């Protein structure tokens, strides 16, 4: 029986071993790992026979749904597609952007005009918007 | 933007008649099915005043009698309760799109 | 083309009588026992544990199935693929397939004790009958089809998808195909030869599917091995 | 509690820049924009531009893209119109107004100035 | 059942 | 004393349905709080 | 042999809880897990005891 | 033993033969075909040196 919970637990420790170069060390994308609400960082501690962790998470609220496009182009100009970076681009239902389209964050609703610093150029796509008046990022 | 168009040009009516207002748009307006159709009031010596959203027909400022309704290119206003303070220039505009036009307006006079 | 796994996740779980497993209450072996007692003690303990592992383990897997939000479900879901995974509204025809062609004998719970019992027919050949000769018990899982119907299809609404950053708050709430187009400029092909080719890809995926038709014989690994889970756990019984 | 306080009207001469100006009361003035209109009967009106007052951002009616603009003092919780180069047709009353949304991303003009006007 |  | 223990269903929390719409725009669900 | 058979039942079910968290929910580019040509899409489907 | 000693070397011939490309995308079916030494400086410029 001794021989048995001894190998058991060189497993446990190299699970152990694992998470603390990888789930303590650095903020990582996987999920499943860590705490289960995206992962921020996490704390270590010495408890007996072993490691005991604590990680600190993210946890969603009050979910609403928006409209939101795959991407815009010009109408005057198919070549001139741009898309967002990790974010959406979202109808806008705020009274300080006079623009019809904004710019938010994917983990937090939050709205801003769409700029430069947001965006990439793109391949033009049947489905994007094409903007019959003015988009300012970039401007022509 | 849509024209807008508004019919009749002004209407009489009688002391607590009902009443309603047409107003065709050149081109349908809704998009995603928001419509974006507001109506205004306006009487001589004073701003327009909101009345109604096309899917707010109470709230937005006024009593539950300003009824929105229509889609597509048709949109009209009806109020079953017309009183002499409800006589007023009227006017639908387009917030569908830039330079968010809007109609000619039509006035409601009691007799 | 496709591959397939099985993964096991739990043991049938059962319990012993340890009075029954030795005599029938003759009174020579009651009093006899009495000596041996505190080790039926231990079994029984033992026996609790491990079925409460096997009822914590799945509690933890459905923790991670959930998501805070999913599409709803119709007919045509999938766009022109064929999706023919989705269920039969109950349980997919996929899961049916499986069990269908799974040789398991026929299960407890409803009527059980009266499916032993001469109040049936006399062909039945069961464990279960011998589970009420054996002291045996068989444990109900904590589960239940019903309930995991709706988890295995609320895993199909969070499907469209995997991109658009994380994902882990936000839901794209996307038509399939459009994310599988997300998916292959994930791996360098041009948007150009995806346009092109658009009714090919879903031929060519549909055929794909159409070969799950196939994957019920003994020469499939991973059928095969759902196949000996359940003789492993026949065979301990018996 | 929500105002603006329109400037007096005024007979400005022709070829001279008109300036109006319409401060914000009881609401915090950097969080709507201003919409600017023009009337030129009771039956006649027009849309001219608007101003965000947070970002400082423009559109405008297009007749007015060589003519009219708008600006803001944050600090004084003013905004401020100007029409370059009057004209004896662009005599008009005009209003202020408030951007709102009532409805879900539909733009309405919530809240109106008095009105002024030039001649 | 509940709590005292 | 208290009285007689109660037989319940076990809860299924259904996810919040999100619509998948047809056509070049779509709905998108955004949380608009959050906690630690 | 019960207790021996969960435990190793137990370490089987982190492993396909593992999957679906990362063969499911997301597009992989790691190889190795999933099947093997490159990654799209994966399914699961319930399976007696798994 | 299942598999003769020299198809094992085999396999690990075929393993020296599949470095380079070890980037240049996931490196998912193509194949980049270039000497040892280029690999090793795309892998020193993937530490930013």
């Amino acid at each position: 029986q001794q021989l048995v919970r001894s190998e058991s637990a060189a497993l446990s420790a190299q699970l152990a071993k694992d998470k603390v170069n990888e789930c303590v060390k650095a903020q990582s994308k996987r999920s499943g790992f860590c705490g289960q609400g995206t992962h921020i960082v996490s704390f270590v501690v010495n408890a007996p026979n072993g490691l005991y962790f604590m990680h600190v998470g993210y946890y969603p609220s009050n979910h609403i749904e928006v409209v939101s496009a795959y991407g815009l182009c010009d109408a005057a100009n198919p070549t001139n597609c741009i898309a967002p970076v990790n974010g959406y681009f979202i109808k806008t239902n705020n009274t300080r952007i006079v623009d019809e389209w904004s710019y938010t964050g994917s983990s937090f609703y939050a709205p801003e005009p769409i700029t430069s610093l947001n965006t990439k150029y793109v391949a033009p796509q049947v489905t994007y918007q094409n903007i019959s008046t003015n988009l300012p990022p970039p401007l022509l | 933007d849509i024209v807008l168009t508004q019919s009749p040009a002004s209407l009489a009516v009688s002391l607590g008649q009902r009443a309603t207002i047409s107003c065709r748009a050149s081109e349908s307006v809704d998009n995603y099915g928001i419509s974006f159709m507001n109506w205004f009031q306006q009487k001589p010596g004073q701003p327009p005043k909101l009345l109604i959203s096309a899917t707010s027909n109470q709230g937005s400022g006024v009593p539950a009698r300003f009824i929105g309704s229509g889609s597509g290119t048709d949109f009209s206003l009806n109020i079953h309760p017309v009183e002499e303070d409800d006589t007023a220039m009227y006017f639908c505009q387009q917030s569908k799109e830039v330079p968010r036009t809007f109609g000619g307006g039509t006035k409601l006079e009691i007799k | 083309g496709v591959t397939q796994e099985y993964i096991q996740t739990t043991i049938q779980k059962v319990t012993v009588d340890c009075k029954q497993y030795v005599c029938n209450g003759f009174q020579k072996c009651e009093q006899l026992l009495r000596e041996y007692g505190q080790f039926c003690s231990k079994i029984n303990q033992a026996l609790h544990g491990a079925n409460l592992r096997q009822d914590d383990s799945v509690r933890n897997l459905f923790a991670s199935v959930k998501s805070s939000q999913s599409s709803p479900i119709i007919p045509g879901f999938g766009g022109d693929f064929n999706l023919t995974l989705l269920e039969p509204v109950a349980r997919s025809a996929i899961e049916d397939l499986l069990f269908d062609k799974v040789t398991i004998a026929d299960p407890g719970y409803m009527q059980g004790y009266d499916d032993c019992m001469q109040q049936g027919p006399a062909s039945a050949r069961d464990l279960i009958c011998a589970q009420y000769v054996a002291g045996y018990k068989v444990l109900p899982p904590l589960m239940d089809v019903n309930m995991e119907a709706a988890y295995t299809s609320s895993l199909l609404g969070s499907i469209a998808g995997v991109g658009w950053t994380a994902g882990l708050s936000s839901f794209a709430a996307i038509p399939f195909a459009q994310s599988i187009f997300y998916r292959l400029n994930g791996v360098g092909i041009t948007q150009q030869v995806l346009s092109e080719n658009q009714k090919l890809i879903a031929n060519k995926f549909n055929q794909a599917l159409g070969a799950m038709q196939t994957g019920f014989t003994t020469t499939n690994e991973a059928f095969h091995k759902v196949q000996d889970a359940v003789n492993n756990n026949a065979q301990a019984l018996s | 509690q929500v105002q603006l306080q329109q400037s007096g009207p005024e007979l400005v001469r022709p070829g001279v820049s008109v300036k109006i100006s319409c401060k914000g009361s009881g609401y915090t003035f950097t969080d709507y924009a201003i919409h600017w209109v023009k009337q030129s009967h009771a039956k006649s009106l027009e849309w001219i531009g608007v101003f965000s007052t947070y970002y400082g951002n423009t559109n405008y009616n297009q007749k007015f893209k060589g003519r009219a603009t708008m600006t803001v003092d944050k600090s004084s919780s003013t905004a401020y119109m100007e029409l370059a180069r009057l004209t004896s047709e662009d005599s008009a009353i005009y209003y202020c107004a408030r951007k709102s949304y009532y409805v879900d991303y539909v733009d309405a003009m919530d809240y109106w100035g008095q009105g002024t006007s030039v001649t | 059942d509940t709590p005292s | 004393v208290p009285g007689e223990m109660r037989l319940a269903s076990i809860a299924f929390n259904h996810p919040i349905q999100v619509d998948q719409l047809n056509s070049s725009y779509f709905k998108l669900s955004i949380p608009t709080n959050f906690s630690f």
